[PDB]
RNA sequence: CGGCACCUUACGAGAAAUCAAAGUCUUUGGGUUCUGGGGGGAGUAUGGUCGCAAGGCUGAAACUUAAAGGAAUUGACGGAAGGGCACCACCAGGAGUGGAGCCUGCGGCUUAAUUUGACUCAACACGGGGAAACUCACCAGGUCCAGACACAAUAAGGAUUGACAGAUUGAGAGCUCUUUCUUGAUUUUGUGGGUGGUGGUGCAUGGCCGUUCUUAGUUGGUGGAGUGAUUUGUCUGCUUAAUUGCGAUAACGAACGAGACCUUAACCUACUAAAUAGUGCUGCUAGCAUUUGCUGGUAUAGUCACUUCUUAGAGGGACUAUCGAUUUCAAGUCGAUGGAAGUUUGAGGCAAUAACAGGUCUGUGAUGCCCUUAGACGUUCUGGGCCGCACGCGCGCUACACUGACGGAGCCAGCGAGUAUAAGCCUUGGCCGAGAGGUCUGGGAAAUCUUGUGAAACUCCGUCGUGCUGGGGAUAGAGCAUUGUAAUUGUUGCUCUUCAACGAGGAAUUCCUAGUAAGCGCAAGUCAUCAGCUUGCGUUGAUUACGUCCCUGCCCUUUGUACACACCG
């Protein structure tokens, strides 16, 4: 999260002016690339062709 | 709101301020310069020449500097 | 066949609640009687009529008024029901507070001024608000423009800037005056226009903070429901710190909050390194004993070894692991075994949506508007006030004694902070004085020195011996110092003397569940001086629960409402 806030010098008064960002973990370079709770279980390469007895040299 | 600062009274006159002499010619009432012919030069070394003097309840006094003797 | 009814749906109806009639009614017409035309005045007056009477029937107007009313929605509230939760609630206790003296904040009274904000929690040791000057905004008095800029007046025959002697002043402010010595266009006068303001407005605002609310809550897309406001999702049951999960399901998939997360405390003889940490060995030594031992000292060269202790980076470690039982066998829950760790491992930082006319314009060169701006509400100088004291209240400190006061002796932590041409920082050692304190050196910009901060409670051995007494240390006099330009209204420190209330505190009321309460100091902020204050830290270390909704409240559902400024209605 970033924020920048301002004091905008109107007619009438003084505005405020508050600009938050939730930039993406993923651009995040130097610290967390992703939220806490965020899990990156992958998938599985398990499946492959198979056979009882075999030696191959 | 503070009670509303009021108005404020006198016991003293309003001072008028000073108020620069405005001589005429003080040049023509130093110099005294008649037919074919001035207090002193303050002998402190700060002027050199060009610095007179008024003479009054035994005073010599310097204004371009400060110093007086009698 | 006739009845009294009932159940489902919504044909169709309806503003909806609901209705097999309240349907077959803008696609308006089967027959017929009665009634209503905004709310009140008013079913009143009057006349008639019936009645024994009480009264009944018939039945106006003047005048008054912008709504009254119906059904439903969301919320709030209930001395309505059900289900949960909390030491800012109770239970059971502890320490108390409320009673005393004093410190300190608020009010009131006083005053020249006793500046001001805040008033239930969410004002009252709060404004980091411990004010001698400064701070400072208040009071009494004196100066300066530091009024940029454009014009206009003026002016080098001087616009004006200053400063000697006396007067003057609180004053060695040429502030103002007899006095003209100096300056030369930088400046005085006027308009317009600025500038500053702890002046007002926090009910015009920004930002920040506090609170609702430390609880579990909040929201849209698409779908379903409803004419709509809205609703479902967001829930019967169980479970959890928890809208968090198991699940249930007109929803489905999501989002914030919660949880994760981050900081810190606890464990590691398992990696990595310590001349700013330590332990050893080995030199050179000392007291005892002489067995080579027991106690220590020194060597940042001994060109010694290492990392239990300490430090800090890289990690590991709890996941309720194993086991025994109950639970929709599901999420969980209770016990054991293992363990440093089994309440979310303990403690915190962070922290949704909607709000409050909560606080702050006195943090701000953050601000709109109003005011003021030269005899200034700008600023500065001297002095005083914020401390004034019949009185009421809050946060506290010290006490009321023998579980105690003293007097010697034992001398055990942890969190931190520190400067050099100062206007001086932490200050060690040496030397003086009873002490406060003074002086000469030294170390430290710091794991290096202050510092092992040898803190205080606490332990021992003695004096006191039940009493306002050696309990308690107000008030007051004398004296010695320290900081500061200035201690009078005692700044504070030390010595002698004075020895006041108070013998455990009424009705009331606050805080708290384990290394917690209570006790006890210590450091850091404020700081020239001053801590009875806060923010932290450690030392000693408990009784009592480990439950409940009686009180004060909070959350969810149902229900009622004539409330919505929301029952302080």
């Amino acid at each position: 999260i970033d924020i920048a806030i301002r004091h905008v010098l109107m007619r009438q008064g003084v505005l405020g002016i508050k600009v938050k960002i939730m930039k993406d973990p993923a651009a995040n370079r130097f610290g967390p690339r992703a939220l806490p709770d965020a899990v990156k279980i992958a998938e599985a390469k398990d499946e492959d062709e198979v056979i009882p007895a075999p030696t191959v040299k | 709101g503070g009670k509303k600062r009021k108005k404020k009274v006198y016991t003293t006159p309003k001072k008028i301020k000073h108020k620069h002499r405005k001589h005429k010619l003080a040049v023509l009432t130093y110099y005294k310069v008649d037919n074919e012919g001035l207090r002193r030069e303050c002998p402190a070394p700060t002027c050199g020449a060009g610095i007179f003097m008024a003479n009054m309840k035994d005073r010599q006094y310097c204004g371009k500097c400060h110093l007086t003797l009698k």
